[PDB]
């Protein structure tokens, strides 16, 4: 079940910026759920929402950048502005957005493991991060650079967030052609193997030998395989023998 | 059950997808490799065989099983010899690797279907090879007689006793034997203990070894570095080897593809042999073992190096490109489907010369009534005289004209 408010508190303030997912128009304006601050339903009446054809779009999906004017904290009431927002610190706000986005998809692998309650597990996450730090992204990034908020909190699940901690953490491959002559080959195949090696290496059949080199940082690969044919090449000439490379 | 090896080597001779292979299956136990990794250098196929001895009406003998139970008697089997089979197929095309295994054996095994054509040339020429290859110890034998009337096949054996006298092979046993419901082998088991002598055979004469097939040991499942020496399955005529002896595949191979050649051909040392099932010390003539030596899994894997002669060192053979043939003509060509007249030798066309187990090409240049010489294309060694037999071409493949001998 998806529930549970972003922030420390339920019910938003004056002057804070609010993303909103629009559901019906028409009539009010837009009582609509937000995904920046709670589930529960926020209001726009027809005259803050636009400024410059204007019911022609406004259904399902489309978002809404929107500030908050008139906060009503006893029962359930939010009023919201879109004319207010200027195109300034929009950007900003998108941003925002996006990282709230990705703190709450990152707490989920937790949801589906234990069985339990959202709310508690979100509520059991944003105690170190997003109370202390400010926003929780870049604390996460930091914790997967560095370890330096998971100290703060005791784990009740220590292998989710081990697996949580994976989740957040190229192959290439060669070619060479052994066909000897001379006196002694199987030991200068191992010798010509043990040249070219560093991680996963197969046998397939006979002629070919098959290597996968990884790359640190996508680029990189050219720079030790060539060397390998290179040191193959000078290994297999001295005896009597005659290896081929595609 | 003692360790002791190969004595005699026994050969089968026949047509594809008749019955050689399922007879080999009835004789054995284990299942043979043979029909490009496994097995795959040569059409040879090699098996092996058992002579036990329980002698403890006339036609009862031995049970192939290591356990008799059959006719009665549970004592345990006396060990008399140990024999190995060579599987060679008939099929058109190819012909060399069953002119190789006739050059080893020294006992062959006539196969013929009853169900089907009864007047074949193939046979005829098989046997005449087989008449020509120092042999007299010929047994022919029926394939398929369990689907067959109850006097044709009578008519049948005395057709075939009316063709075969008039030859090399004097006193032929014939014995009709099923091999797809199994039965009857005691017989033709007697008959092998009766008919076939052993040779004599000594240390004295200098080693003579010729390999046919070739295997590497690569299998997946492993990691990296689980590497095996290659294996080389070569059978003896004469000369007994021993653990700790250089072998070498004498012809020799080019070491770069300009530049003049000069290399020595390519020595090996022994590091495991196979034989019949595991690993032995001493290697008695008479079989086919696949010798495993210092030749890489690299070279040998495919069709380069099939039916080529082995020495050792300390005796030095020769090689030889300008051969010296006599030859002997016969009257009517056999192994065409009618009959044809042989024709006198012409000048300048390529024919193909088979000497011992080689198949080369040879071009004629100068005969006058006996004597030829002959020009060779792909590498070949002499030693004493050879098996010659002699192929020519007239329409589409090869024929046989008869048979040679080496002029020194």
């Amino acid at each position: 079940t998806s529930h549970c408010r972003f922030y420390e508190n339920k019910y938003p303030e004056i002057d804070d910026i609010v993303m909103v997912n629009v559901q019906q128009i028409a009539e009010m304006g837009a009582y609509v759920k937000l995904l920046e601050y709670d589930n529960i339903e926020g209001m726009i009446l027809l005259s803050e929402l636009s400024r410059r054809s204007i019911q022609k779009l406004i259904r399902v999906g489309k978002n809404d950048v929107a500030v908050v004017l008139r906060v009503d904290k006893e029962k359930g009431y939010i009023d919201l502005s879109k004319r207010r927002v200027s195109s300034e610190d929009i950007i900003k706000c998108e941003e925002k957005y996006q990282k709230s986005k990705t703190v709450h998809s990152i707490l989920r692998y937790c949801a589906e493991k234990f069985q339990i309650p959202l709310e508690e597990l979100y509520k059991t996450i944003a105690w170190p991060l997003s109370r202390k730090f400010g926003h929780a992204y870049e604390a996460f990034k930091l914790s997967i650079i560095d370890e330096t908020v998971w100290e703060g909190i005791e784990p009740p699940s220590k292998d989710v967030l081990d697996e949580l901690k994976n989740y957040i953490s190229v192959k290439i491959r060669a070619d060479v052609e052994v066909s000897c002559f001379s006196y002694e080959g199987i030991d200068a195949i191992k010798d010509a193997l043990k040249s070219a090696e560093d991680v996963k290496v197969k046998l397939v059949a006979a002629p070919l030998y098959v290597l996968t080199t990884q790359a640190l940082d996508k680029q990189k690969g050219i720079e030790q395989l060539e060397s390998a044919i290179e040191k193959i090449t000078e290994v297999i000439t001295k005896y009597g023998g005659v290896c081929n490379i595609t | 059950i003692i360790n002791r090896q190969a004595t005699i080597n026994i050969g089968t001779i026949g047509h594809v997808a008749h019955g050689k292979s399922t007879v080999v299956r009835a004789i054995s136990g284990v299942q043979t490799v043979r029909f490009l990794e496994r097995n795959i250098t040569i059409k040879l196929g090699y098996a092996n065989a058992k002579i036990y001895k329980c002698q403890e009406s006339f036609k009862s003998d031995k049970e192939i099983s290591p356990k008799c139970q059959r006719p009665g008697c549970p004592g345990r089997y006396k060990l008399v010899r140990h024999v190995s089979f060579v599987d060679c197929p008939g099929h058109d095309i190819l012909m060399s690797t069953m002119l190789s295994g006739a050059a080893v054996m020294d006992a062959a095994l006539l196969l013929i279907a009853g169900n089907e054509s009864c007047p074949q040339p193939q046979t005829s020429e098989h046997l005449a090879a087989i008449e020509i290859m120092k042999l007299k110890h010929v047994i022919i034998l029926q394939n398929k007689v369990d689907l067959m009337r109850e006097e044709s096949a009578l008519e049948h054996q005395k057709s075939i006793l009316k063709f075969i006298r008039g030859t090399i092979a004097d006193g032929a046993p014939i014995v009709p034997i099923s091999a797809q419901l199994k039965y009857n082998i005691d017989a033709v088991n007697e008959f092998i203990v009766k008919t076939i002598p052993v040779p004599p055979r000594d240390f004295m004469i200098s080693p003579r070894l010729i390999v046919i097939r070739s295997f590497d040991v690569n299998k997946p499942g492993a990691e990296i570095e689980d590497l095996k020496g290659g294996v080389a399955g070569g059978s003896i005529l004469n000369g007994v080897f021993k653990l700790g002896d250089e072998i070498e595949i004498r012809p020799g191979i080019v070491t770069k593809d300009k530049g003049k050649i000069q290399c020595k051909p390519i020595f090996s040392n022994i590091v495991s042999l196979f034989a019949e099932q595991n690993d032995l010390k001493f290697a008695v003539p008479g079989g086919l073992i696949g010798v495993g030596t210092k030749v890489d899994p690299t070279l040998c894997r495919a069709d380069r190096l099939v039916g080529q002669v082995v020495g050792a060192k300390g005796h030095l053979p020769n090689i030889y490109t300008d051969i010296e043939i006599n030859y002997f003509l016969l009257r009517r060509l056999l192994g065409v489907k009618k009959q044809a007249k042989v024709r006198k030798l012409e000048p300048n066309e390529v024919l193909m010369v088979n000497i011992g187990s080689t198949a080369t090409g040879a071009r004629v240049v100068a005969v006058k009534a006996d004597m030829a010489r002959l020009q060779l294309t792909s590498p070949a060694c002499t030693e004493i005289n050879e098996k010659i037999a002699l192929s020519r071409r007239i329409e589409k493949h090869w024929r046989l004209i008869g048979w040679a001998t080496i002029k020194k």
